C-alpha cells in the first residue's frame, strides 16, 4: 500500500498507487470506473 | 462639458449595469473555453 | 474579442499505451507520430504567449 506496484487484482492487471478509499460502495458492487472505462476503484477479493 | 461628462457617466454606469444583468454577453468569450473542454473531454471519452 | 486559447500539452505514450511497457515498445515502431503532434502543442502554446 502507498507505492506503485504492478498489481493483478482478480484478473485485472495494471500498475498505480493503491489507497484506502473514501467511497462507500453498495454491498453488491465490487468494481468502479471512472471516466472513459477507466478502473479507479477495486475491492479486494481476499478480505472485501 | 458638463452634459458631456455627465452623459459619459450614466453611459458607464449602464454599462456596467448591463454586464452584471447580462449572464450571456461574454458568451463569445466563453466559447472558446466550451470548445476546448469539450475537445478534451471528447478526446478523454475516445480511449473507452 | 477572445486573443488566448488553453496551452494544452499530451503525453501521446501515456494516452495510446498508459501503464503497458509492451505497448509503449510497439509504439516506437510507428515512426514520428509523436514528434509531429508535440511539436504542432507547443507551437500552439507559443503562439497563444
Ligand atoms: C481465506 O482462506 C484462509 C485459509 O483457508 C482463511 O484462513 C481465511 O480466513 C479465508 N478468508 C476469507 C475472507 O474467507
Amino acid at each position: 500500500k502507498n507505492k506503485c506496484v504492478n498489481f493483478n487484482f482478480n484478473g485485472l492487471k495494471g500498475t498505480g498507487v493503491l489507497t484506502e478509499s473514501n467511497k462507500k460502495f453498495l454491498p453488491f458492487q465490487q468494481f468502479g470506473r471512472d471516466i472513459a472505462d477507466t478502473t479507479d476503484a477495486v475491492r479486494d477479493p481476499q478480505t472485501l | 462639458q458638463k452634459l458631456i461628462a455627465n452623459q459619459f457617466n450614466s453611459a458607464i454606469g449602464k454599462i456596467q449595469d448591463s454586464l452584471s444583468s447580462t449572464a450571456s454577453a461574454l458568451g463569445k468569450l466563453q466559447d472558446v473555453v466550451n470548445h476546448n473542454a469539450q475537445a478534451l473531454n471528447t478526446l478523454v471519452k475516445q480511449l473507452s | 474579442l477572445p486573443v488566448s486559447m488553453t496551452k494544452t500539452s499530451v503525453d501521446c505514450t501515456m494516452y495510446i499505451c498508459g501503464d503497458s511497457t509492451e505497448c509503449s515498445n510497439l509504439l516506437l515502431q510507428y515512426g514520428s507520430f509523436c514528434t509531429q503532434l508535440k511539436r504542432a502543442l507547443t507551437g500552439i502554446a507559443v503562439e497563444q504567449d
